[PDB]
């Protein structure tokens, strides 16, 4: 199940 | 035994030939089960193992939506990093990310990970306490500060300690036959003579699962690493793995050498002699 | 920094002439991810060749499996041809039933 997290740099 | 689930993201820029490309894949242990490809026509998360195929339409829709937001961000992150590092637009660059969780034999949380790399070198990683980050240089410190203000760590913590663990357990159950097996290595030994003074002994392990395995050589029961070669563990294409280790021995001394095979599908380690 | 691919050419099952099999070319340990891989029958490119989805190891280097179905004979020579930025010319690794 893909995570619903944030990964903007 | 223990088990794990990982997602591996790769984003690549293509200056002079188009916009970036994003590819995600998901694994339980050494078995792939999903993929997403921003270049492909379908634009959906796709099944890659029989036992995920039974998940229903909201599963696929939510996974697609989630991975599409990551796809879009990481494709934009390439332009961000090229600006932090003051890199010319001439250069092709790479962002990689791994994340996931291990559980023990009780099916409960052991450990969770989130690690990012830019051009094959560490950029930022979530530490083991899932509350703080390690930045690799001053560029990744810009990202670290952004993420600490906005409290993004505890969303990772919630996912890694909850949803990741819980769906890993679901997948383990649904794909019982495939995922909870131990296929013992089938072993044999070949022998290759090039000249009169010297022969190569090769110890083989075939058809094994999981991928973890150790092949060691001994002479007279003592360890031997001089004149040995060990190839990367390699996929057979049917869900099993292959490996070999070899040793160069002077002619006439073959009998003294033993190959030793350790795998979790073997109650006792195997011992082979020419 | 760039890392050159390790190349292994081999069959899915022990090769027995006349018996159908799969020919594998596994490339691992390379960076960056752009790579060209072709499977050769007597020097000619094989057409229906699939490959696995791009993934990577703990050291961030990439791996791919290229594979096609084939039936080995005594005479036919198979090989895998690999090009990568770290290689000046396409490297050709022949299939020996013993590696």
């Amino acid at each position: 199940y893909v995570a619903r997290t944030n990964i903007y740099y | 035994g223990s088990h794990s689930m990982r997602y591996f993201y790769t984003s690549v820029s293509r200056p002079g030939r188009g916009e970036p490309r994003f590819i995600a894949v998901g694994y339980v242990d050494d078995t792939q089960f999903v993929r997403f490809d921003s270049d492909a026509a379908s634009q959906r998360m796709e099944p890659r193992a029989p036992w995920i195929e039974q998940e229903g339409p909201e599963y696929w829709d939510r996974n697609t939506r989630n991975v599409k937001a990551h796809s879009q961000t990481d494709r934009a992150n390439l332009g961000t990093l090229r600006g932090y590092y003051n890199q010319s637009e001439d250069g092709s660059h790479t962002i990689q990310r791994m994340y996931g969780c291990d559980v023990g034999p009780d099916g409960r949380f052991l450990r969770g990970y989130q690690q990012d790399a830019y051009d094959g070198k560490d950029y930022i990683a979530l530490n083991e306490d899932l509350r703080s980050w390690t930045a690799a240089d001053m560029a990744a410190q810009i990202t670290q500060r952004k993420w600490e203000t906005a409290h993004e760590a505890e969303q990772w913590r919630a996912y890694l300690e909850g949803r990741c663990v819980e769906w890993l357990r679901r997948y383990l159950e649904n794909g019982k036959e495939t995922l909870q097996r131990t296929d013992a290595p089938k072993t044999h030994m070949t022998h290759h003579a090039v000249s009169d003074h010297e022969a190569t002994l090769r110890c083989w392990a075939l058809s094994f699962y999981p991928a973890e395995i150790t092949l060691t050589w001994q002479r007279d029961g003592e360890d031997q690493t001089q004149d040995t070669e060990l190839v990367e563990t390699r996929p057979a294409g049917d869900g099993t793995f292959q490996k070999w280790a070899s040793v160069v021995v002077p002619s006439g001394q073959e009998q003294r050498y033993t190959c030793h095979v350790q795998h979790e599908g073997l109650p006792k380690p195997l011992t082979l002699r020419w | 920094i760039q890392r050159t691919p390790k190349i292994q050419v081999y069959s899915r099952h022990p090769a027995e002439n006349g018996k159908s099999n799969f020919l594998n070319c596994y490339v691992s340990g390379f960076h960056p991810s752009d790579i060209e891989v072709d499977l050769l029958k007597n020097g000619e490119r094989i057409e229906k060749v699939e490959h696995s989805d791009l993934s990577f190891s703990k050291d961030w280097s990439f791996y791919l499996l290229y594979y096609t179905e084939f039936t080995p004979t005594e005479k036919d020579e198979y090989a895998c041809r690999v090009n990568h930025v770290t290689l000046s010319q396409p490297k050709i690794v022949k299939w020996d039933r013993d590696m």
